[PDB]
RNA sequence: GAGUCCCAUAACCUUUGUACCCCAGAGUGAGAAA
């Protein structure tokens, strides 16, 4: 099941990347506080994404 | 409006015959029949031109 | 990359300052940044000369914006002390302008410099 | 004005819900215009005062 | 002459999108797209219509070459309301902003500029005028900004470079519509100072013919400027004969 | 020998296939040029095979930069890999830009690029008809995206920043005066409405803001307790003696009592005037903070509020710097911002304002060092005259 | 006109139906009359994707009716002739035209 | 019978009160002090 987890790893990197590009527009966010918020929203968006695969793993009984 | 307020009517009449207003001006030659669409406006000067053109 | 740009080398600076001295003798020189802005606004400026050592330099960085908009050549010389000396006034000058005149005796010398400034820019 | 209160920044336009303020067809319009906006970012100091 | 409180009779010009303000003196004006402000300190005229307050901007011929073209009597201007226009060499909003007024909300103006410093004022103007798309790029490589420009009905070139015949041509091929407009302002000193002004104008006209642009008209801009001529031409790809 | 055509839209990359090849020996003939205009004739030359819209605004700017530099973005590599067949013989691709050619060749050795006038003409037709060629496929609207991308591409190169912006200064000042006009006007109406119920207190507390607060406490004059006297004594100070005066006049006055509803509006209306004053104070701090960050030199020399006004008269900090020294003097000569010996200091101060403005405008991160020494210089002139 | 070319492509099918006896000549004419209106609708301006869906549905129904008159009259599961596979080929041809005309509509795909 | 639609919710003039001014304006452009 290592191959599946690798996809989860590369998945979790790029989804964060694009979510930064959105919620930012053409331009980087000057405010330090707002940038922290964007990092939060990525994280929270990424956790809500990560939690799904935990649910998915339950379906497969044979695997560890 | 068809009312043609006498102030506006006289206003245009001073622009038809603007050659005679001041003896030193002597504009070009033109007829200037009253147009069918026109408006009257007030100039606005720049704040930097307070002393020059206000 | 530096704010003061283009900066004339030694050989060119000598030729620029020479023209300034001749212009001052012929009453074709406007000295000082405030006069220079007035010449550009009236569009009578053959070209503007500025001191790259002006302290602080930003005080005359408004002229290039005028120069580039109106398409007037400009150049920076390293010394304000030298520029003031050639201008003939007894104080440093940070900016000077060469008034336009097609009847000038030093026309050929001016245009000789004007081409070189244009190449530098 | 109520739009500014609900969402402070074009970034917030994606997740902010304008249903109570605007109908469906209008609210999506500001969401699309938010991403392709010409205007520049502002500081929280400006946003707080505009609020 | 045109003092602050003085008031004028504004009536339309022969060209669409241009108006004449009469009085003791006559002023060329265009309707303000963004009322309440001046981009370079021109005089502005307010008219009360049923009542909303519209605003007209005074067009100074001595600052904008195109304006000097109107006053001398150019027969045909391809700039008109609801037309896409490409302006090359937009130093700042001194003349583009007037062009944006003529096209109106429906039309668009592509202002192209190279040097960053005058551009910064171009961008700040562009925010007030939605129908202006400022492109800070070199006009010598149209391929760089091909994403940003569609077909443009007219191409206006105020660029002061020695090799104008190439820039106007290259942008003409890519972006100008067939039978489209071309307006070029030519400064004799810049192209070649060694030869008289008349020779330069004849030379530039010939280049335009080689580049398939049939030239319709030339006008000299005096007294507003010395050694300037505006050449108006049509881009005829089918045949210039 | 053209077989595939690459066109780039603000929304995305479009790849076409060339069904028929127009005559090349006759390319300059009138007929073969007119057909590019005529949609019916053009549609028989090329047909759309693929179109990959950009994910969002951010990707459009990134590829808009890459296309300018003649590079192959990851999205562009994807679309070509899916479309162009693998191939002694090379599939021919038509591209508008020649600089893009070598990059495509590097990534795809099996494709040969073409950019002769034949390729330009087909690219010309694609741009001419635009969305019509997409057979109803969703391409957004090409005119709007160009406007967004155009501003995005320009300000990326020139490196605009929010720090430089001064429109906030022009706009906060337009609020500071308007608030003061309204806070005065509405407070004047609080005076009249509560004046009817008890005119004297308007005379007792001339300060309008205090009156709004004091009215908020003494709603109905009949309510008079020693404890209430201490409370209203806490408001402002008893040094003026208003605290004892109000109780005595409260006991005895010609003010006719008004209804509870009428009382309700006076306090709510008085509460409104309180908010405007409190907001105006909060704004006045914001302007002062922004003036320091935007124009520290000008703010230090003359002041935050006055310097903000001068920026408004000129219309922008850039316009103010561009002006000559003599013009700046008359820019503030209608409100005496800078203000025979008196005249000299004004003109002397007028120049030094222009000096500070230039430093502020063309400096990425202006400091206050030069504003200080400039002000000290003006001071030394001051004692001299 | 494009329409007539497509109509004549049907004729070898209609000939087979009469020869096999499945449909009478008057019935065969009615099918062609309905096709003539459809085949015209597709090629004329203002066509929408629904016109393709209607024509496809109509052709599918004709296939059912032929399939049943085969067992009812001929008493054969499959008559070895052109009529067996003409309709199924036609319906495929309608789809290829439809997707080219309207590549936006994902439902039709 | 009869102009809301040129803001009587207003314009202009006079008086009073407040804060200022008694220089030139695309201001000039090399003196000043002794």
């Amino acid at each position: 099941g290592d191959i599946a987890l690798t996809i989860f790893d590369v998945c979790m990197k790029t989804l964060g990347k694009h979510y930064i590009n959105k919620h930012k527009g053409y331009y980087a966010i000057s405010d330090s506080k707002m940038n922290i918020e964007l990092n939060k929203e990525t994280l929270n968006y990424l956790f809500s994404e990560s939690l799904r695969y935990i649910k998915l793993f339950d379906e497969f009984l044979d695997l560890e | 409006d068809d009312n043609m307020r006498r102030e506006v009517q006289r206003d245009l009449l001073l622009i038809k015959h603007r050659a005679a207003l001041d003896p030193k001006r002597h504009y070009k030659k033109q007829r200037w029949e009253v147009p069918e669409r026109f408006a009257i406006g007030t100039i606005i000067e720049d704040k930097s031109e307070f002393y020059s053109s206000r | 990359n530096p704010k003061a740009f283009p900066l004339a080398d030694a050989a060119l600076t000598q030729q620029i300052l020479d023209v300034v001295q001749q212009a001052a003798n012929l009453r074709q020189l406007k000295k000082g940044a405030n006069e220079a802005t007035k010449t550009l606004n009236r569009g009578i400026s053959e070209f503007i000369i500025m001191a790259a050592d002006c302290e602080p330099i930003e005080i005359l960085l408004h002229l290039p914006l005028l120069c580039e908009d109106k398409n007037v050549p400009y150049v920076f010389v390293p010394s304000r002390v030298a520029l003031g000396r050639a201008c003939g006034v007894s104080r440093p000058v940070i900016a000077a302008s060469i008034t336009t005149n097609d009847a000038s005796a030093i026309k050929t010398q001016i245009y000789a410099v004007k081409d070189k400034i244009e190449t530098l820019l | 004005a109520r739009i500014i209160l609900t969402m402070g920044i074009r970034s917030k336009a994606s997740e902010t819900d304008l249903s109570e303020i605007l109908p469906e067809e209008i609210e999506e319009r500001v969401k699309t215009a938010a991403e392709v906006s010409m205007g520049t970012e502002i500081t929280q100091t400006d946003l707080d005062n505009i609020n | 002459g045109a003092r602050g409180g003085a008031k004028v009779v504004i009536e339309p010009h022969r060209h669409a999108g241009v108006y004449i303000a009469r009085g003791k003196e006559d002023l060329l004006v265009t309707k303000n797209m963004a009322p309440g402000e001046s981009v370079y300190g021109e005089k502005r005229i307010s008219v009360e219509e049923p009542p909303t307050k519209v605003e007209y901007r005074v067009w100074n011929p001595f600052r904008s070459k195109l304006a000097a073209g109107i006053m001398g009597g150019l027969d045909e201007l391809f700039i008109a309301p609801g037309k896409k226009v490409l302006y090359l060499g937009a130093a700042s909003g001194t003349s583009v902003s007037h062009v944006s007024d003529v096209v109106g909300p429906e039309g668009v103006v592509y202002a192209v500029e190279f040097s960053h410093r005058p551009g910064r004022e171009l961008i700040s103007m562009a925010k007030k005028r939605p129908n202006i798309i400022p492109i800070i790029e070199d006009a010598r490589h149209p391929q760089k900004y091909r994403m940003l420009i569609g077909m443009v009905d007219c191409v206006f070139a105020d660029v002061a470079q020695p090799d104008q015949a190439r820039i106007i041509a290259l942008n003409s091929h890519m972006f100008l519509k067939d039978q489209g407009g071309v307006v070029i302002s030519i400064k004799a000193n810049c192209i070649d100072s060694t030869v008289d002004a008349e020779t330069v104008f004849a030379r530039e006209v010939q280049k335009l013919r080689e580049e398939r642009i049939k030239p319709l008209e030339q006008l000299t801009l005096e007294p507003y400027e010395r050694d300037h001529c505006i050449v108006v031409g049509r881009y005829m790809r089918s045949g210039l004969k | 020998p053209i077989e595939y055509l690459l066109f780039e839209e603000p929304t995305g990359y479009a790849v076409f296939k060339v069904k028929l090849q127009q005559d090349d020996i006759g390319s300059r003939l009138k007929e073969v040029q007119e057909q590019i205009n005529d949609f019916g004739a053009f549609t028989k030359l090329i047909e759309l095979v693929s179109f990959a819209p950009f994910k969002g605004a951010a990707e459009a700017l990134e590829n808009a930069n890459d296309i300018s530099e003649g590079l192959v973005s990851e999205s562009l590599k994807a679309i070509l890999d899916l479309n162009l067949p693998k191939a002694k013989k090379n599939i021919t691709l038509a591209i508008s830009d020649k600089n893009l050619g070598p990059s495509i060749k590097e990534e795809f050795p099996y494709v040969d690029c073409i950019s002769n006038e034949l390729a330009q003409d087909l690219i010309r037709g694609v741009r001419l008809h635009g969305e019509k060629l997409f057979k109803g496929l969703q391409s957004g609207d090409l005119e709007r995206a160009q406007l967004g991308l155009g501003h995005a591409y320009s300000r990326a190169k020139v490196k605009f920043s929010v720090q430089k912006n001064d429109n906030h200064i022009i706009q906060a000042i337009a609020l500071l005066d308007q608030l003061d006009k309204d806070i005065n006007t509405f407070a004047m109406r609080v005076k009249e409405w509560y004046g009817w119920h008890f005119p004297e207190l308007a005379k007792l507390v001339p300060d309008n803001y205090t009156f709004a607060k004091l009215v908020l406490f003494i709603k109905d004059k009949a309510s008079l307790n020693d404890d209430s006297l201490h409370d209203l004594a806490a408001l402002l100070n008893e040094d003026s003696g208003i605290a004892q005066r109000v109780i005595d006049n409260a006991r005895i006055s010609m003010g006719q009592d008004i209804s509870e509803t009428d009382m309700e509006n006076v306090c709510v209306f008085a509460q409104r005037v309180a908010s405007l004053a409190d907001y105006r104070r909060q704004l006045y701090d914001y302007l002062c903070e922004k003036m320091h960050t935007v124009a520290p030199n000008l703010s230090e020399l003359i002041g935050e509020v006055i310097g903000a006004r001068l920026i408004s008269h000129a219309g922008s900090l850039t316009n103010l710097s561009k002006q000559a020294a003599s013009t700046v003097q008359i820019l503030g000569a209608e409100k005496a911002l800078f203000r025979k010996n008196k005249g000299r200091i004004s003109r002397y101060l007028a120049n030094k304002c222009s000096m500070a403005s230039r430093i502020d405008n063309y400096s990425e991160e202006p400091s206050n060092v030069f504003g200080s020494v400039l002000k000290k210089q003006v001071e030394q002139r001051l004692e001299f005259y | 006109s494009k329409t007539r070319y497509y109509l004549e492509q049907c004729i070898p099918e209609m000939d087979d139906l009469v020869e096999k006896g499945l449909f009478t000549k008057n019935e065969v004419s009615l099918i062609m009359k309905k096709r003539t209106d459809f085949e015209h609708r597709l090629n004329s301006r203002g066509s929408s994707i629904n016109d393709y869906i209607k024509y496809i549905n109509y052709e599918s129904n004709v296939n059912k009716l032929r399939a049943k008159r085969c067992k009812r009259i001929l008493q054969v599961k499959k008559t070895n002739s052109l009529s067996d596979w003409s309709i199924q080929q036609r319906i495929g041809f309608i789809y290829q035209r439809g997707t080219n005309k309207f590549p936006q509509d994902l439902k039709f795909w």
